[PDB]
């Protein structure tokens, strides 16, 4: 149940339907800024973890196979540690931008630091101490098992 | 020559003649609130989770994960699933899929909690390799 | 209409407003609350009207800043005209003023503020307290340097509340006359490509000014005189046409506009030399002298070489000795615009400015309740049933020869809001819409049509760039007999060249090419008629200095005492309104001369003010 | 002499089946003004007179020249041309909006939307119209600076995903921002019934704070603070002040 503008605004939409007009570029010629960038990002990773949660939830309960013999299988591949590690990397980083940038926008929400430089700031910040925040979890127990590895 | 029809006024919107009859619509506004709120609280669970695991973590991650997924794709469906590209039917599918994503999200994890490692097990042994 | 097909359409309303600037839209509130069918056609959203364009100010007699009295305004005004004016319709305005700015606050108009939280007033060229013995005035209510923009937007908003129904980018064609009377407007929608009659009791024409027929300009480029234009093709004569005013402070390079504001603050004009120039050509008001004593006062220290540059040939605007905080707190417009346009930090360095064309005194001939007018010797004022007209296209005539600083949206709001109220009270429910006559605009839509597919060997960038030029060259501040006698001549040239024309795109739907094609024949028309009107006019008033003829000439010799003198004929001086008519087919025009209303409106409420020496 | 070129988007309604294009343009630098209105207008003039798009001031003040310039949403008058000649300045008009002809978008929607927030000044008590001014301190009218400077361009809106994918319900930036205006100002009564024609989750809580506006706006101003905080408003986390009492003196 809608507006009055929100009727007339779909009723002024048909029309420009009618009259076969084009609708003027945008995705593909907007600037990339990191305004929408991060957004876009914000979106796209809260998304992808739902997705895996969903894909992983249903996935392994409508299959035969369970959680612990797919970690045995990829431990069977033999794929090198770095590689291993980037894996994890993409996987704490979206977990860590969400969560960062959540508050940053919960921030935007109540007009707090809108101004064109607090959002610049806030944008790095926010995607450094994810990243830092992601090797941060990723190297750390790698250089917690080098240890066991190589020292008395 | 000029021998033509009698026309009409422009297409125009009157925000008085809109003011008859319209009343108005269940605020959103406390909603938005707690959408909100909710996502501020989760902000300690997060790293709870990273340092305390097990299963009573494992129950309150599905549960909160849920609300705000389900809040999160309702937002997503509503942008992306409109009527002047979908038609009007085909929409309203995309608004009922989002209610069924939300309630399948939730059977599988906690099917995934109660009858496998659960997520916090889960995320341990990717951890191991 | 030969080489084409014309969808039409017909729509009948109790007045058709053409203009959405501060007239027109004041108008149409003032109908649309009284109950009309008003229609306003406007070939742009209101909102891009050059009314938004405006900086510095509303004159009003608020008190706001030192005791005033809409009198000393009055004082001024008339002052200011060069007794040109007509005192009865300078009485109105100034009178009414104070009511009328009021109402723009209560229409929700976010004026600046005084610490009590009344409205702050700026001082402004030519005006002063105590009928010119007082002090330099504080009337001019201001939006600190965007007065305009934040009128307009009121405005504009407050008339979406008042049931005009709005026909956008209508490009208006020519009035529907009826052997003497108005019964609507011709135009051409430029979405959809169809022409539009309007049926209508009145008609109301609020079309803005023709600063675009010269080379510099402060102005929009819609300025191009379309209603006047309008109204010479519907056999109305024009008036005071050879009275275009100069601004002072206009961006060397460009054009853009810098607000009399700036000096209304504390910042003054600069030569070569360092001299604070003004003191010399004004010793009382200096800075903050009328428009055309200063834009002279430049435009001979650019001849005498003391003007400033590479070129020596433009004058400095100092602004950097004020605070930085009254910078930004009631000049941040302009601040911003001498950044982009000059590269210049306002705070810091001067701001290069050289005199350029901006308002036109002359327009459409009217009464003080705006009704449009014709002129016999005979005869003398017939009004035009039906039609009326008002703003910088009107000529009322309040500004007789030189503008007051902060009175033109005064003006625009006071005979826009005159024009309803005369109107509410004229016409009564009795009378019903008029008829058209059959072939009604048909020729109109043959010069159209002719435009449009017209295939000449002059394109039409090329013609009105000349005329421009033309312009510039012979029509500027200082006129000579012989420059201006040879004006015309080029100028009648080029109005032959309009057959040779040539057009490229063909099309019906929204063909920028074809309009400011039509523009161009508008401006032609008020281009040959403002510089026959000055070549012939042999005096030097306010906005118009000849060289060779550089004294003010009126019935007596105001200089010396007057009993004792005999009061020369009408024929012999020039206290009195060009009156240019033209035939809009063959371009020859003729004059005529129309008596200066020395009257005011109430003797009780105001005396006249008889004509004396004017220096500031 | 430095050739610079443009690839304008064109596109005319007459042509039978007819698609958008894009058009390059050369134009000698030292030729034309500095900024990118002074091409457009020198390519109509000497090269193609079809070419079509909106102007009126030249100082960046009336909005009529908005369209989008390497990349951004600006207003072509106030834009300096890149002098690099080595690239190519793209413009193409106010993105996803419905064209009528090659830089002219219908801004229909964008006027109507302007109307719906009622854009102008209402009171409790019937004012008598012309008899005195309403008490305003300076505190409460410098709320309305960075408001009421909005010159209705649409670069902001223009340049909102949100609104792209949802202009039919999402009022958007710069209709917003004007509606914060007419609340926030000490003298209008209705702060109460404006709120409750934005109260639906689509009108003014289809703003996922993306920032695109705040960051395009020509005119320097900031709407997603405005529109900040016409949620809390709207939660109630925020009220409006009552007016400071007028004196009596006034
Ligand atoms: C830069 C600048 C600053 C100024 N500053 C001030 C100031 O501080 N104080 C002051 O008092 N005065 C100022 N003026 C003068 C004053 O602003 C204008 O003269 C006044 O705004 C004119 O109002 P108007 O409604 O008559 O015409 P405008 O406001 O010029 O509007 C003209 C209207 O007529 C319409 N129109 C034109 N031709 C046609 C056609 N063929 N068909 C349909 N519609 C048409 C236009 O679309 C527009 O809607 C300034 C002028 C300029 C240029
Ligand atoms: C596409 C990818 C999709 C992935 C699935 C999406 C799932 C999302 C829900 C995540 C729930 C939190 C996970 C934390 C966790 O289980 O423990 C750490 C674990 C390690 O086990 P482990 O190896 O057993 O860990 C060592 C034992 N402690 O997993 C991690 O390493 C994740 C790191 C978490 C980063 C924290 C974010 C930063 C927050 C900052 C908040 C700031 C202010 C408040
Ligand atoms: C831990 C703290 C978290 C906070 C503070 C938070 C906050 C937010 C906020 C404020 C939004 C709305 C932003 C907008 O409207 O554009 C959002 C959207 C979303 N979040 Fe979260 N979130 C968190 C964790 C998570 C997690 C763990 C997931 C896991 C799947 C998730 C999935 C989503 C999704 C899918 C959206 C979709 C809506 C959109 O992108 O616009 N979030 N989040
Ligand atoms: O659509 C969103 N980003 C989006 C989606 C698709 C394309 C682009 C895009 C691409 C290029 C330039 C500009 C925008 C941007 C988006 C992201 C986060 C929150 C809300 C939204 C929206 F409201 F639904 F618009
Ligand atoms: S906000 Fe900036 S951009 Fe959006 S309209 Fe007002 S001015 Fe144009
Ligand atoms: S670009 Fe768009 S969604 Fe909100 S804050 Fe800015 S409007
Ligand atoms: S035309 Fe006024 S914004 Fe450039």
């Amino acid at each position: 149940e809608k507006t009055p503008i929100q009727v007339w605004g779909w009723d002024y939409l048909m029309r420009q339907r009618a009259l076969k007009r084009p609708i003027a570029p945008h995705l593909t010629i907007y600037k990339p800024q990191m305004t929408w960038m991060v957004s876009g990002l914000h979106r796209v990773t809260g998304c992808a973890m739902a997705g895996t949660l969903l894909i992983g939830g249903v996935g392994f309960s409508v299959l035969p196979l369970d959680f612990t013999t797919f970690v045995e299988f990829i431990r069977g591949l033999g794929i090198p540690w770095v590689i291993l590690d980037t894996f994890k990397f993409i996987i704490a980083f979206p977990i860590a931008f969400h969560t960062l940038n959540g508050i940053r926008f919960i921030g935007f929400d109540m007009a707090k630091g809108t101004d064109i430089p607090s959002i610049y700031r806030g944008a790095y910040l926010v995607l450094g101490l994810a990243a830092l925040i992601s090797l941060a979890v990723v190297v750390y127990p790698r250089w917690e098992r080098h240890k066991k590895a190589t020292l008395p | 020559t000029s021998a033509a029809v009698t026309g009409a006024a422009p297409p125009q919107f009157d925000p008085i003649a809109a003011e008859k009859g319209f009343k108005p619509l269940h605020s959103h506004g406390t909603l938005f609130k707690i959408e909100r709120y909710f996502a501020a609280a989760m902000v300690p669970l997060i790293p709870a989770a990273y340092f305390i695991h097990g299963r009573e973590m494992d129950l309150c991650l599905a549960l909160a994960l849920t609300l705000h997924v389900h809040w999160g794709v309702w937002g997503v469906v509503n942008d992306y699933g409109r009527p002047f590209v979908l038609g009007d039917t085909l929409a309203a599918a995309v608004r009922v899929g989002a209610y069924i994503f939300t309630a399948c999200l939730l059977a599988g994890l906690l099917y995934f909690n109660e009858h496998d490692v659960g997520l916090t097990r889960a995320f341990e042994m990717v951890w191991e390799l | 209409s030969n080489i084409a097909q014309y969808k039409v359409i017909d729509h009948a309303y109790d007045v058709v407003i053409i203009g959405a600037g501060g007239a027109g839209l004041r108008a149409a509130m003032g109908l649309g609350e009284a109950g009309f069918k008003t229609a306003v056609v406007t070939k742009m959203f209101p909102t891009r009207s050059h009314t938004t364009a405006a900086q510095g100010g509303i004159n009003a007699a608020l008190g706001s800043m030192n005791p005033d009295d809409w009198k000393w305004h009055f004082y001024d005004t008339v002052k200011g005209s060069d007794w040109l004016g007509d005192q009865n319709a300078m009485h109105y305005l100034t009178r009414n003023a104070v009511e009328a700015v009021t109402e723009l606050e209560n229409f929700g108009m976010p004026f600046s503020r005084t610490p009590e939280g009344k409205i702050y007033q700026r001082s402004f060229g030519g005006q002063s307290n105590n009928y010119g013995k007082g002090g330099v005035a504080k009337r001019t209510c201001c939006v600190a340097d965007r007065t305009g923009h934040s009128m307009l937007h009121t405005l504009y908003g407050n008339s979406l509340r008042c049931h005009c129904t709005f026909f956008i980018e209508y490009f208006a064609l020519d009035l529907l006359m009826d052997k003497g009377r108005c019964v609507g407007v011709i135009a051409l929608c430029l979405e959809d490509g169809t022409i539009h009659r309007f049926r209508s009791k009145r008609t109301i024409v609020a079309t803005g000014g023709y600063g675009r027929a010269y080379f510099s300009c402060t102005t929009a480029h819609m300025n191009t005189g379309d209603g006047t234009a309008l109204a010479t093709r519907a056999g109305i004569a024009l008036e005071d046409l050879e009275f275009i005013q100069f601004h002072p402070t206009g961006i060397y390079g460009v054009g853009c506009l810098i607000t009399e504001g700036s000096r209304g603050e504390g910042g003054f004009l600069v030569n070569s030399e360092g001299e604070r120039f003004m003191e010399r050509y004004a010793p009382k008001a200096k800075d903050l002298a009328s428009r055309d004593v200063v834009s002279r006062a430049e435009t001979i220290e650019i001849m005498e070489g003391r003007g400033v540059g590479p070129e020596k040939d433009h004058i400095y605007l100092q602004l950097h000795h004020l605070p930085a905080e009254q910078l930004h707190q009631r000049l941040p417009g302009i601040s911003e615009t001498a950044k982009i346009f000059a590269g210049v930090d306002v705070t810091k360095e001067p701001i290069p400015v050289i005199p350029t064309v901006h308002y036109n005194m002359g327009g459409i001939p009217t009464n003080y309740k705006a009704q449009v007018i014709k002129y016999t010797k005979e005869g003398g004022d017939k009004i035009v049933p039906g039609l009326y007209a008002c703003g910088e296209c009107a000529c009322h005539s309040v500004h007789g020869a030189n503008r007051l600083g902060a009175n033109s949206l005064l003006d625009a709001v006071v005979f826009g809001r005159a024009c309803s109220i005369n109107i509410k009270e004229e016409l009564k429910p009795d009378e019903k819409i008029p008829e058209l006559p059959e072939g009604a605009g048909e020729e109109s839509i043959a010069n159209l049509d002719a435009v449009r597919y017209a295939n000449g060997d002059v394109p039409t960038a090329e013609l009105r760039l000349t005329m421009q030029k033309t312009m510039q060259k012979h029509a500027g501040v200082f006129r000579r007999g012989d420059i201006l006698a040879e004006g015309v001549k080029k100028m009648m040239d080029l109005f032959k060249e309009l057959k040779r024309l040539k057009t490229t795109d063909r099309s019906l739907i929204w063909n920028s090419d074809l309009t400011e094609s039509l523009e161009l024949q508008n401006l032609m028309l008020n281009a040959t008629q403002t510089i026959v009107a000055a070549e012939n006019r042999k005096e030097s008033r306010g906005a118009h200095a000849r060289d060779d003829f550089p004294k003010r000439e009126d019935e007596y010799d105001y200089s010396k005492p007057i009993e004792g003198q005999t009061k020369r004929p009408f024929e012999k001086h020039w206290r009195k309104h060009t009156l240019t008519k033209q035939d809009p087919r063959t371009g020859h025009i003729t004059l005529d001369y129309r008596p200066v209303i020395d009257k005011t409106l109430d003797p009780a409420e105001v005396d006249w003010i008889p004509p004396i020496i004017r220096s500031y | 002499k430095r050739i610079k070129t443009f690839e304008i988007y064109r596109f005319n309604p007459e042509e039978p089946g007819a698609k958008p294009k894009l058009q390059k343009f050369d134009v000698d630098l030292d030729k034309c003004g500095t900024m990118v209105l002074d091409a457009l207008i020198k390519i109509k003039n000497e090269v193609d007179p079809t070419l079509t798009f909106r102007r009126s001031c030249r100082e960046g003040i009336c909005g009529s020249c908005a369209m989008n310039i390497a990349g951004e949403n600006t207003l072509a008058c106030i834009c300096n041309i890149d002098q690099n000649t080595s690239k190519t300045t793209k413009i193409y008009p106010l993105p996803h909006m419905f064209v009528i002809k090659d830089l002219v978008p219908d801004m229909n929607l964008f006027y109507a939307q302007y109307a719906s927030i009622q854009p102008w000044l209402q009171k409790k008590t019937k004012i008598n119209l012309g008899e005195k001014q309403q008490y305003q301190s300076i505190k409460e009218q410098e709320k309305l600076d960075g408001l009421y400077e909005c010159i209705l361009c649409a670069c902001c809106s223009a340049s909102c995903p949100s609104y792209w994918w949802n202009a039919d319900k999402y009022l958007g930036p710069a209709v917003l921002m004007q509606a914060y205006r007419w609340i926030i100002d000490s003298r209008d009564d209705s702060a109460a019934e404006r709120l409750a024609r934005m109260q639906d989750g689509f009108s003014a809580f289809k703003c996922h704070t993306i920032m695109n506006c705040t960051k395009t706006c020509p005119k320097h101003l900031n709407p997603a603070r405005a529109i900040g905080e016409i949620k809390m408003l709207l939660t109630k986390m925020k009220t409006k002040p009552a007016p400071l009492p007028t004196p009596a003196n006034f």
